[PDB]
């Protein structure tokens, strides 16, 4: 059982976008699919919810008349058809299944995918390392990182060497910048032997601005 | 529209502490209540369905309980992974509605953070703006406090804080705090430091070097 959702992205106050919800491993038809969606650094808010069979639908207060809720049973795929797009409207945009046994409850959600609702434009992050050092030593142990700057919208994923460097690793929230661009810095602590021995790359992904970038951070 | 009234906002407790977490919902769901736990950056998971039934693979610390209006979580034993937000939900009318939140953090042995400074790269410095990077490393409790000093001059309005959300294994924080500068400004001074002040520091520690 999978739910994965698509269609995430900026978009101008007073525009639209579609959100998919591609369900595998069972039939949208046999359950009720549901759209949760989450502000950044807020709660979940319920915001519709459809019987793909049928086609009845309900929806939040905070939506009704502008958001609509469809099914393409063939494709077992859902849709948001958002009208009119709000800055509130800003958020992680999740889909649901309400099945099961008797279960009755969300059993399964989609990862999510943000959308932001701004008249600002895509900035790609530009990317710099956090040299390890003399000063980024502590007894054995060294930091390093990579600062990864300018961006916009979120998100921007993080990892060290393709994924096998995971311990120690600290991807902070990014933060707005008082430019209206976001900034975050990924940081890893190794052992100070591996330095001039072992390399470490950050891998950078900004797929709002279709953007990949892997900076190797060297000594100096 | 039901409100499910969750309480506490907040809560924080040890390793092996019984927490419970309440949802008065403002009128009668009879047993149509599911609980959410939602980890950073992740979709919730479903942990108790129907008021009281434990999902299949949640770990058997996790129960639930109805009393009329009001529902309970209870985490018998609070273990480092359970550092979560958790959100209680009614499905009895439209629209099914969720509680406030209640952020769960797990207490734990002071931690003094170790402390890095990272100074501009060289390719940012080409770019024409110079960013300096203090690391405060895996530290407990969250309350820390980082000034940035430029040859001694106390810096203000020119630096951003970030701080990572507990550690699922050892409990802890980290903070990063970024200090910028045009290259022009950044190259008018010498000594850049960062002075961190932790209840885990006997007096403040202060990371440090000099541009060049």
């Amino acid at each position: 059982v999978q739910l994965v959702e698509s269609g995430g992205g900026l978009v101008q106050p007073g525009g639209s976008l579609r959100l998919s919800c591609a369900a595998s491993g069972f039939n949208i038809k046999d359950t009720y699919i549901h759209w949760v969606r989450q502000a950044p650094g807020k709660g979940l808010e319920w915001v519709a919810r459809i019987y793909p069979t049928n086609g009845y639908t309900r929806y939040a207060d905070s939506v009704k008349g502008r958001f609509t809720i469809s099914a393409d049973t063939s494709k077992n795929t859902a849709y948001l058809q958002m009208n009119s797009l709000r800055a509130e409207d800003t958020a992680v945009y999740y889909c649901s299944r309400w099945g099961g046994d008797g279960f009755y409850a969300m059993d399964y959600w989609g990862q999510g995918t943000l959308v932001t609702v701004s008249s600002a434009c895509t900035k790609c992050p530009s990317v710099f390392p956090l040299a390890p050092s003399s000063k980024s030593t502590s007894g054995g142990t060294a930091a390093l990182g990579c600062l990864v700057k300018d961006y916009f919208p979120e998100p921007v994923t993080v990892s060290w060497n393709s994924g096998a460097l995971t311990s120690g690793v600290h991807t902070f929230p990014a933060v707005l910048q008082s430019s209206g661009l976001y900034s975050l810095s990924s940081v890893v602590t190794v052992p100070s032997s591996s330095l001039g021995t072992q390399t470490y790359i950050c891998n950078v992904n900004h797929k709002p601005s279709n953007t990949k970038v892997d900076k190797k951070v060297e000594p100096k | 529209d039901i409100q499910m009234t969750q309480s506490p906002s907040s809560l924080s407790a040890s390793v092996g502490d019984r927490v419970t977490i309440t949802c008065r919902a403002s009128q009668d769901v009879n047993t149509a209540v599911a609980w959410y736990q939602q980890k950073p950056g992740k979709a919730p998971k479903l942990l108790i369905y129907s008021a009281s039934f434990l999902y299949s693979g949640v770990p058997s610390r996790f129960s639930g309980s109805r009393s009329g209006t009001d529902f309970t979580l209870t985490i018998s034993s609070l273990q480092p992974e359970d550092f979560a937000t958790y959100y209680c939900q009614q499905h009895y009318t439209t629209p099914p509605t969720f509680g406030q939140g209640t952020k769960v953090e797990i207490k734990r042995t002071v931690a003094a953070p170790s402390v890095f400074i990272f100074p501009p790269s060289d390719e940012q410095l080409k770019s024409g703006t110079a960013s300096v990077v203090c690391l405060l490393n895996n530290f407990y409790p969250r309350e820390a406090k980082v000034q940035w000093k430029v040859d001694n001059a106390l810096q203000s309005g020119n630096s951003q804080e970030s701080v990572t959300e507990q550690d699922s294994k050892d409990s802890t924080y980290s903070l990063s705090s970024t200090l910028t500068l045009s290259k022009a400004d950044y190259e008018k001074h010498k000594v850049y430091a960062c002075e961190v002040t932790h209840q885990g520091l006997s007096s403040p520690v202060t990371k440090s070097f000099n541009r060049g």
